[PDB]
DNA sequence: AAAAAAAAAAAAAAAA
RNA sequence: UUUUUUUUUUUUUUUUUU
């Protein structure tokens, strides 16, 4: 029977490509004949070529290049291939291969002008793959052989089975956009009304001391309880600035600089969000720089908001999901939310062993993919939400910022599938 | 609702002048660029260590099968992938007796025991290099695991097993590869656990470092590292532009001298006459005083940039037209002023900062898989988020394991095409010679620069360090 | 000239009198080792510098 | 003695 | 240290205010 694939080629030059292709095909379980690797030395080479082409060559492969177009031997064996093609009644017996970028399809030989040629010029992988389709679709015999190396290499050829596809996809970030701000950020001249050796962290509403002024989004007299002296403050001393101009960046002068007046907004938002966690009665764990907030066991109805479980158990260790918020304004007015996992011994007391907490977090997170982080983060956002679409962060009796409960959505022009 | 643009996956060059995006698959089928006719292997160690090395080498001569081939391709064998000969015959082996390695190890002072262990191996390596006729391409150093428990900082040697230099780093790897720079010996250290782990077992009875499914990539990265250290070129980039020199700067702390002194290190990557890619180090470490500056004084900046520029002229001849300087820390004005002075008129100096600290986490709407790597959100002409870490379809998994964090790229100085800047760092994420992975999360300039920084702060007596990466990685 | 000499010694070479000085049969023939003209690492030294 | 916005060195685990 | 990555810890620095 015919179970050999003959690779005609220009011997002086094209030996490298032909050797590579022959090795690949032999590895792929296909029997291969070529002068460089399978010709028997000290034998009538033309007679052997005639015998193999006429008798056992099931498929013919010609390596066509700038040399092989005018080589005599390839022309003779090509004519023999054409004759045996006429004998066999197989139009797919011969597949020429284009190797040279310089060999335009205009100047290729006529009998392979009539034939369609499988392209190898750009990549030697796509061309070999196309040989693969050509051989199974025409049912070229293939010995299974090792059946492990063969099919493993067959899969390794197609690097092609999973490529980028042009498809729209939406992405939900961990960012919450700030819908609105109070009209003006106020710079009160409290001066001696505010005690010098006092801490603004325990104050009811966020406020930062800059120079000799108190900076906040609250009304002037919202801090009467902690500052009783401020009952007689004059509101004409207020240094209101058009907050929207600061967001644009228009306002800049000796009193305040664009660089620091944006650092004075993110701190106020940070303190407001901290007070927001304190209002919601969530518990706190001290991280290296920030302080994350988690939910107790039993505080939620069966410890799961919406349809995702947020507090659970592994062995003795009770795991709690937590979120930390950070306010930045460079890309947009944004509160980014980062997710964290904490562990407790009885559901209420956080484990003091940092190594135990880190190892426990690793063991839990060993098997959480995207839909285990995203849904839980959104559920926590919904729990902190005051209405269907947003919640409010409060800095004053009447001034608040609305933070949307849905993450900033992006769009991807490329996607993929499992 | 914001648009993010995708940048094409880079393809890296292989034998026969053809290109491929994947590295392991590309060298698996296409072959390396240059021929290392044979690899002359030298091994130092004890008896129970050499046997495991020989067994592993015999294992990796034959193909090794992975559990899930879509995530991790088939390994055809060292001789199959690199067409080079490297067997168990011809191994120049040096003895390290168990009693001798025990005498120094059971020492109360961690620094003293570390220095003694480093000296014991290094003196033997130097002797083998100098007083023997055999030539060794690369020197594999294998060390036991009790050494691996008790030879780095914060390692408390157990009291029941204590039996009995401060100007050196107590990390064995850094000190070892640091003191060997004067002799230019390509070296690569093994843990015995990294070797045929099946002998090492835990309490539960399974091997502590069970690599049953990941033997393949173990062989992949060890073979690639050995090929690189012996002078071979595994792959090469294809989209490198002419006249572009990059440099990657990193700063490291030194504990030996009072104040960290903040040693700086750089790594170069540029094209050469023809198609040969020159990817060497830029090692003239310029120590930067003060505890937390990370901004480098003008004279050292001038020296570093010049030493980079003649490092281009001696190989290509003419002035670069565009330089794209990368670093982990931001650039302030005074160092850029010094840089500009050395920079010639036609040369376009670009100073780009790189950071992973930005908390952006894009969660796709549905699917137990992350965003696809290569996606880029452009904040503005100067700054962007580029997901160098993420999912790539070919490897069937994400390069990340949790939700990835994109890379923050800002053109701090210069003008630069931000799209082109993003089109170059993702290419630099492919040149990881130390590991046979699809891609790396950070550019190789800032990674090999980090490595050469970590290796040079171990020994303070280094003079004119080698600029070849084979002595470092 | 170095490349030419390496090419010569790649092939066998013959002395005038074989019984006195045996002919050299080829580098790979004698040492069973691969050492070709391809892959030489060259380091240029211009004539002006040595002048 | 704080703050935020930037810095590195180390340890633990699980993935390729 | 075959690697990679995500975290967890500290520590530090700058610019400003008292
Ligand atoms: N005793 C010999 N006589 C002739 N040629 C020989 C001999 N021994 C080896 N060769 C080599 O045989 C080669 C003759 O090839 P060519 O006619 O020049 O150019 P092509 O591209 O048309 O050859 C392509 C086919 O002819 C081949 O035979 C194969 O069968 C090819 O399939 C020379 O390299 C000789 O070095």
């Amino acid at each position: 029977m015919r179970n050999k694939i003959f690779i005609s080629h220009a011997t002086p030059d094209d030996n490298d490509f032909t050797r590579w292709l022959a090795l690949k095909l032999i590895g792929l379980g296909y029997e291969v004949w070529c002068d460089i690797l399978f010709l028997d030395k000290g034998v009538d080479f033309w007679s052997n070529i005639e015998k193999v082409i006429r008798e056992d060559t099931c498929k013919f492969l010609l390596v066509s290049s700038s040399y092989s177009n005018q080589r005599e031997g390839v022309l003779k064996e090509l004519a023999v291939a054409a004759k045996v093609k006429k004998q066999l009644k197989d139009d797919k017996f011969i597949i020429p291969l284009a190797i040279d970028e310089q060999l335009s399809y205009d100047d290729i030989n006529i009998d392979i002008v009539r034939l369609n040629a499988i392209d190898f010029k750009m990549s030697w992988a796509r061309g070999l793959k196309d040989i693969l389709e050509a051989f199974e679709k025409q049912k070229v015999p293939k010995e299974v052989a090792d059946a492990s190396k063969s099919n493993l290499l067959y899969q390794q050829i197609f690097l092609h089975d999973k490529s980028v596809i042009e498809k729209e996809e939406i992405y939900d970030s961990n960012w919450l956009s700030i819908l609105s701000f109070p009209e003006e950020l106020r710079f009160h001249e409290y001066n001696w009304m505010l005690p010098k050796r006092f801490d603004v962290r325990e104050l009811t509403f966020p406020a930062v001391r800059y120079k000799n002024y108190l900076c906040t989004f609250a009304w002037a007299y919202d801090f009467t309880y902690h500052l009783p002296k401020t009952e007689t403050y004059h509101k004409s001393k207020t240094i209101r600035i058009p907050t929207e101009e600061i967001l644009s960046g228009s306002y800049d002068s000796n009193f305040i600089r664009n660089a620091e007046c944006k650092r004075l907004i993110v701190q106020l938002l940070n303190k407001a969000f901290e007070l927001r966690m304190k209002d919601k009665e969530v518990q706190e764990y001290e991280m290296s720089n920030k302080t994350a907030y988690w939910l107790e066991k039993g505080k939620l109805e069966k410890d799961k908001f919406e349809k995702t479980m947020l507090v659970g158990k592994q062995k003795d260790k009770n795991w709690h999901f937590a979120i930390s918020g950070a306010s930045k304004l460079y890309p947009f007015p944004v509160l980014m939310i980062s997710s964290h996992i904490f562990f407790t011994a009885d559901g209420k007391k956080l484990i003091d062993s940092s190594s135990v907490q880190h190892s426990s977090r690793r063991r839990q997170g060993k098997n959480w993919w995207n839909n285990t982080w995203r849904t839980k983060l959104l559920a926590f956002i919904k729990y902190l939400s005051d209405d269907d679409t947003s919640f409010y962060l409060e800095m004053g009796s009447e001034e608040k910022v609305f933070v949307s409960n849905e993450p900033v959505k992006f769009k991807g022009n490329v996607s993929y599938n499992i | 609702m914001k648009e993010l643009i995708y940048i094409e996956e880079p393809k890296i060059l292989f034998a026969h002048g053809q290109k491929c995006t994947d590295a392991r698959d590309g060298l698996a089928l296409f072959g390396p660029l240059n021929n290392l006719y044979g690899i002359k292997s030298g091994v130092i160690g004890t008896k129970q260590g050499l046997k495991i090395f020989r067994d592993y080498l015999d294992h990796i001569q034959k193909p090794i099968y992975n559990s899930n081939s879509i995530t991790r391709p088939m390994f055809p064998g060292f001789e199959a992938v690199f067409d080079c000969k490297w067997e168990s015959t011809g191994i120049t082996f040096k003895e390290v007796t168990n009693e001798d390695i025990g005498k120094f190890l059971y020492n109360s002072s961690t620094h003293k025991r570390t220095y003694d262990l480093v000296s014991l191996f290094i003196d033997k390596i130097i002797s083998a290099n100098k007083n023997e006729d055999e030539n060794v391409d690369v020197w594999f150093v294998i060390v036991p695991d009790e050494i691996y428990k008790y030879c780095r900082p914060n390692s408390v040697l157990p009291k029941e097993m204590v039996q009995t230099t401060y100007n050196y780093d107590a990390q064995f790897h850094d000190q070892f590869k640091a003191r060997l720079l004067k002799h230019t010996i390509p070296t690569q250290i093994f843990r015995e656990s990294t070797l045929a782990w099946r002998d090492f077992k835990n309490a539960f009875g399974l091997p502590i470092r069970d690599f049953s499914k990941i033997e393949g990539h173990l062989a992949w990265t060890i073979s690639t590292a050995a090929f690189y250290k012996a002078g071979g070129k595994p792959w090469k980039l294809s989209d490198v532009r002419n006249g572009v020199c990059y440099l990657g700067l990193v700063y490291k702390k030194v504990e030996k001298s009072k104040n960290p002194r903040n040693a700086c290190c750089a790594a170069q990557m540029f094209l050469d006459n023809g198609d040969g890619t020159v990817f060497k180090g830029e090692v003239g470490p310029w120590y930067n005083p003060k505890n937390g500056q990370y901004h480098l004084e003008p004279k050292e900046a001038k020296a570093l940039l010049s030493q980079s520029l003649q490092s281009y002229k001696e190989q290509i001849g003419e002035y670069p037209k565009e330089v794209f300087i990368h670093a982990k820390t931001r650039f302030n004005h005074q160092e850029w002023d010094a840089f500009l002075e050395v920079t010639p008129k036609e040369t376009n100096l670009v100073g780009v900062t790189i950071s992973k600290t930005k908390p952006l986490k894009l969660y796709k709407t549905e699917g137990d898989y992350t965003i696809l790597r290569g996606n880029a959100y452009v904040v503005n002409e100067r700054s962007a988020f580029l997901w160098t870490v993420g999912y790539v379809p070919k490897i069937q998994t994400a390069l990340s394991m949790e939700v990835p964090n994109p890379l923050f790229i800002e053109i701090n100085k210069g003008e630069a095409d931000i799209k082109q800047v993003l089109k170059d760092i993702l290419s630099l994420t492919k040149l990881n010679y130390n590991a046979c992975i699809f891609a790396d999360g950070e550019p190789v300039t800032l990674r090999f620069a980090d490595k050469i920084g970590e290796i040079l702060t171990a020994s303070t007596d280094i003079k004119t360090p080698p600029l070849a990466f084979k002595y470092y990685i």
